[PDB]
This record gives structure tokens, C-alpha cells and sequence, in this order.
């Protein structure tokens, strides 16, 4: 048998996702999430497809930047695995 | 002499409605003046944008209202809206 | 000429109305200012002013005082989550900070 | 019809992929939930402003500019969808 | 009657000047706009435009292309501290990110 | 039913720097967002400088100062150099 | 030979400094620091005394906020003592 | 008028740290702190100078400091505004 070890692929994927430019979140799911949120404030709420995409890229960019800081926090803590508290520290420092 | 404007007189009055028996230091007053000018600019600034965005030459109670909703968070934003909406309704009725 | 009357009193406001009407036309923010614009705004500025002063006044009372000082404004703003945010980037001269000490720093 | 639980529409691989792009190598099982609870706040803030702008303009359909203003208001600008 | 002549030509610029003048006097930036302001500004916008495009063109070549795409703009900006700073908060659609991996994650 | 943009000017600039390089419609759309963002800021600051000093007119000086406040390091500088010239020259042109 | 143990006093100082509002940095020193920096842009420059104070309060406010985040980072790292790196992490997350 | 960063005394640094809730301070903090404070001051002072210069003045006023701070996401209340 043959396979890669844990972490070999993870590093590979880091390279690859940094490299590519596409969306990582599925579109219809994201679109629906937007509407599900939107339906709280009001009904008769419609979106242009360009508005949804604009939201999606901003949303992914947000999370990715958050993960970069989260990762650093995990490293600061001398770890590889990120945990909810590494996210929380990063956010807190940001002032969220 | 040159002359300067402030809200010191209006701040005193407001203080009396919340705390009729208390005063305020000159510094706290200076701060409240810095505060009022800050909030004014922001609302007026955002209202400016709304007028621009929606292709207008005029700021109305709505541009003020929307600016308030965008700038103020949660419920605080609401009371400001309620009071403004009313004050206009009332002004023309007073 | 008919008797002149102050507008602040008229709108049930303490804050000046004619002036706000004016200030809204300056800095070049909009060519024109609507009649209800300054009325709406004056009410807002007054409302927020009251909220800060009331909370600060309570702080003054907590400290057994008869007045508000910069510190009381700071305590008031920060203790109130929504004002804390509205002015979350504001540095208050002589405001000090809230007395928040992390539990992990304390002994048993 | 009303929608629901589309927070799960953000699938596990999707979260991991985002984390990986961010340089995250290894992800605790609880991150998925923790991450969603943060994404959600972000979306709530942006969507709401976009709606607020949309309503001010007295429209029903949200356009790219409404989103752009909303994001600018939160201080994260976005290029290519208007400006 | 003198012939109409684009100011951009006069100023040796590619960006429009009359238009910039036009934009400056409105949008409510001021009651008045001086004659040299639109000109100064047009030169500035043009300068910055060139810097981004130049670097993006280089990124395009790093990718062996004869064209600029959103990605090349991202790469151009983030490998230049001053532009990166100016636009440090800008999200560029399909811009992507830099391939930075921390040493501590490697074998 | 008509819009305006800087797409035509951006295209030309690309040639000044890279004569043989083309550009996507999106890259152009991005550059348009960029130009409008910078424009607004400088004009905003120039307004303000005039306001702070209690004035009605924006001159090349307010633009210059605004450039410095917004741009960091050399970008601010090269822009000032270029702006100064364009005005100096336009006048003599 | 009575003594108060390590940390008893440190906490005490924290209490007090959080409470009070006065400047902690000596004035003539701070004022001179401002000038030394200023002279690197321009000689024969002057300041209003209120300008120096305005700078000092903002400067202290900055550092205190920085220290709060630094402290959290040290705690995240399971440590009471703050190290130069904890400052660096906090700054980085903040975009510096 | 040189290395006046050393005019920021060690206790002065520690007290700020304390106010921030810092209980223990590494011996290498003093220098690291200075490398940050200085940058902060450099950015704020310079903008104030820029505003002062624009206005054709020599004396930096509280207002010029306020504008410098303001734009960095830091309105300061108390000196006017």
C-alpha cells in the first residue's frame, strides 16, 4: 500500500489554495445563507447575482485573513492545530 | 474680539434634565464639545454621501435618519431615529 | 412684525435648530438642507448627549460627587456597550481605563 | 418560502479550504462551529448595511453598490464589483 | 475663435483634466476649485495608475503572459510595500493571496 | 442610458509602462474602482484642508498636502513631483 | 523583616494605574522625545504646551492598549511575563 | 537632545504596562517598547507637521495634533475638536 502521511497533504493544500483564485464556498449555499440572514431584517428582499458574489468574496477574504492571524496565534502557542481560542485571541486583539 | 461657538450652554441644560442637582467640570465640557462636533460631522458626512449616491442636492430628515442607522449600533440608533422622526413631525405641528 | 420665537423651544428641544440647519450646509456636505433635516439631527445630538451625561452623572454619584469630570465620561461610555462602541476609538483626556484584572493573574 | 440552517451550507471542506489558504495546517474539530459563528456576524453586518442602503433608496433588490457601500462602511473595500 | 484643445494634451497627460476639474468642483468638495488643482491631481492619478500597471505587467510576465488579470494586480500590489500599504485594506476580486508558508509547519 | 469611466486612460497608461501588454475587462474594472477611490480621498482631504484653514477654494497646494497625508513614502513624493510639474507646465503651456 | 510576596505588589500597581488618570511618563523627557523626532523632519520647530500634552496622552493611550493585547497574548501562551514577541504578535494582528 | 527615548524611564514604561494589566515584564521589553512608541510618535508628529506646514506655521498647535491622530482612527477629545 501507499499513501501520504498526515500533514504532507495539508501543506500541499495550503500551497494550492493560496495559489488559486476561485471561491472555496459553494455558491447556491452561500447565496441562501445571505437570504436566510436577509429575511431576518425584512421580506421582499431580492439580490442581484453580482451582489451575492460581492458578498461572497468579501466573506471569504475576511475568514482567510482571520485564519492567518489564528494560525499565528497557534504558532505563538507552539502548536500546529488551531483551536477556537486561537481565533478568539486574534479577534480580540483586532478589537472585535 | 473674535468669538467662538460651543454647545456648553446646551450641555448644561441636558445635564439638568438627567441630573438636576449636578454640575460639570470645564474639561468634561470641553470633551462634550469635542463629542458633539464629532458626531455632527459623521452624520452630516454620511448624509452627504446618501444625498450624493441617490443623486440629490438636498439633505432631508431621511438622509439624517439613514446616517444615524448606519453610524449608531443596536438600540441606541433606534432612539435617535424615534426622536428625530418625532421632532420633525412635531416641529411642523408646533 | 410678528413676535420671533426660538425654534429649540418650539421643537421641544434644547439644542439649536436654525444653527444645525446652517451647519448642515457647511464643509460642503450638500448644496441644500431640508427643513426637517436639522430638526431631526438636533434631536439626535441632544439624545446622545443626555445618555452620556446620565450615565456619567451616575458615575459621579457612585463617587459621591456633585459633578461630572472626564473620568466619569470615560466610565460611562465604556460601561455602556453601545456607547462604548460609538466612541470605541475615542481617547478621552484623563479618562483612565476600566479596572479589569485578568483572573489568571490573581492568587487563590 | 422562509429559509433556514444554510449556515450548514458552509460545508466542512469549505471551512478547511479557507483555513488552508490562510496557512492553517491542522484544524480542531470545534473550529467548524466556531468559525461559522464568526462568519455569520460578518455577513450580518455587511448584509444589513447593504439592506439599509437599499431601503434608503427605496428599492427591494440589493445591487453590487449597496454591498460595496456596506463593506466600505465596515472599512473593508472591494474592487471590481463597482466604484 | 481658438480651436478647442484637450487639456490632457496641454499638460502632457493621458488622464482627462477637464473632467477632473469637473469632479473636484462638485461632489461638494468645495465651493471653488483653482485652475491648477485638477491638473495636479490628474498627474497624480496617472502616476499611481502607472505604478500599479507596471508592476502588474511584471507579474504578468512572471506568469509568462502578455496580459493583466485581477491576480496580477494582487501580486503587483502585495510585493510593493508602499502600494501594499496604500491598498492594504483592499480586497481584490480573484486577486488571491501570496504563497507564504511558515517554516514551523514544514518537516 | 450612459456611463463614464477611466477605462480608456488606464489602457493607454499600460502601454507607457508595458507597450506589449493587454488587459482584461475585470482588471480594468478593478483599476476603475481604484481610481475612483483615490480620487475621492484626495478631493476629500483637499476640501478639508481648505475647510480647516477656513477657505472656499481648493488649489494645487491642498491637493499636494492631501497627497502626502494619504500616500506613504515615495509614492507620495513622486506624485508631488509630478503634480507640481503638471501645474507649472499647464500654466506655461 | 516583613515582606509582601511577588505579585502582591504588581497587582496593586495594576489596580492603581487602571484607576488613576494622570500621565505616567515624565514630562520634560517626553517633550524632548517629541522634539528629537520632530527635528528629523524640520529644525526650529515649536510646540504649544497643549500640543505636547495631546501627544503624550495619545501616546500613553496607545501603549496601554498595546499592553492589554500583549498581556492577552502572554496569557494565551500560558505566561504571566510579557516578552517582546507578544508585543509583536499583537501589532501584527492589528495590521502593523 | 539625542536618544531622548531613554528619557522614557523604565518605571514609566512598567507603569503603562501595569495600567494595561501587565503583571510581569521581560527584561527585553523596555527596548522593544521604545521601538514601537517611537514609530507611533513619528507617524503622529509628522502628520501634525504636515498640517502645520500646509497652514504656513511654525508652531504646532493642539489642533494639528488632533488632525494627525484623528485620521489614524483615533479621535482625541479634550483639546478642542
Amino acid at each position: 500500500p501507499h499513501r501520504y502521511r498526515p500533514g504532507t497533504v495539508a501543506l500541499r493544500e495550503i500551497r494550492r489554495y493560496q495559489k488559486s483564485t476561485e471561491l472555496l464556498i459553494r455558491k447556491l449555499p452561500f447565496q441562501r445563507l445571505v437570504r436566510e440572514i436577509a429575511q431576518d431584517f425584512k421580506t421582499d428582499l431580492r439580490f442581484q447575482s453580482s451582489a451575492v458574489m460581492a458578498l461572497q468574496e468579501a466573506s471569504e477574504a475576511y475568514l482567510v485573513g482571520l485564519f492567518e492571524d489564528t494560525n499565528l496565534a497557534a504558532i505563538h502557542a507552539k502548536r500546529v492545530t488551531i483551536m477556537p481560542k486561537d481565533i478568539q485571541l486574534a479577534r480580540r486583539i483586532r478589537g472585535e | 474680539r473674535s468669538r467662538k461657538e460651543s454647545y456648553s450652554v446646551y450641555v448644561y441644560k441636558v445635564l439638568k434634565q438627567v441630573h438636576p442637582d449636578t454640575g460639570i467640570s470645564s474639561k468634561a465640557m470641553g470633551i462634550m464639545n469635542s463629542f458633539v462636533n464629532d458626531i455632527f460631522e459623521r452624520i452630516a458626512g454620511e448624509a452627504s454621501r446618501l444625498a450624493h449616491y441617490n443623486k440629490r442636492s438636498t439633505i432631508t430628515s431621511r438622509e439624517i435618519q439613514t446616517a444615524v442607522r448606519l453610524l449608531l449600533p443596536g438600540e441606541l440608533a433606534k432612539h435617535a431615529v424615534s426622536e428625530g422622526t418625532k421632532a420633525v413631525t412635531k416641529y411642523t405641528s408646533a | 412684525r410678528a413676535k420671533a420665537k426660538s425654534r429649540s423651544s418650539r421643537a421641544g428641544l434644547q439644542f439649536p435648530v436654525g444653527r444645525v440647519h446652517r451647519l448642515l450646509r457647511k464643509g460642503n456636505y450638500a448644496e441644500r438642507v431640508g427643513a426637517g433635516a436639522p430638526v431631526y439631527m438636533a434631536a439626535v445630538l441632544e439624545y446622545l448627549t443626555a445618555e452620556i451625561l446620565e450615565l456619567a452623572g451616575n458615575a459621579a454619584r457612585d463617587n459621591k460627587k456633585t459633578r461630572i469630570i472626564p473620568r466619569h465620561l470615560q466610565l460611562a461610555i465604556r460601561n455602556d456597550e453601545e456607547l462604548n462602541k460609538l466612541l470605541g476609538k475615542v481617547t478621552i483626556a484623563q479618562g483612565g481605563v476600566l479596572p479589569n484584572i485578568q483572573a489568571v493573574l490573581l492568587p487563590k | 418560502k422562509v429559509l433556514r440552517d444554510n449556515i450548514q451550507g458552509i460545508t466542512k471542506p469549505a471551512i478547511r479550504r479557507l483555513a488552508r489558504r490562510g496557512g492553517v495546517k491542522r484544524i480542531s474539530g470545534l473550529i467548524y462551529e466556531e468559525t461559522r459563528g464568526v462568519l455569520k456576524v460578518f455577513l450580518e453586518n455587511v448584509i444589513r448595511d447593504a439592506v439599509t442602503y437599499t431601503e434608503h433608496a427605496k428599492r427591494k433588490t440589493v445591487t453590487a453598490m449597496d454591498v460595496v457601500y456596506a463593506l466600505k462602511r465596515q472599512g473593508r473595500t472591494l474592487y471590481g464589483f463597482g466604484g
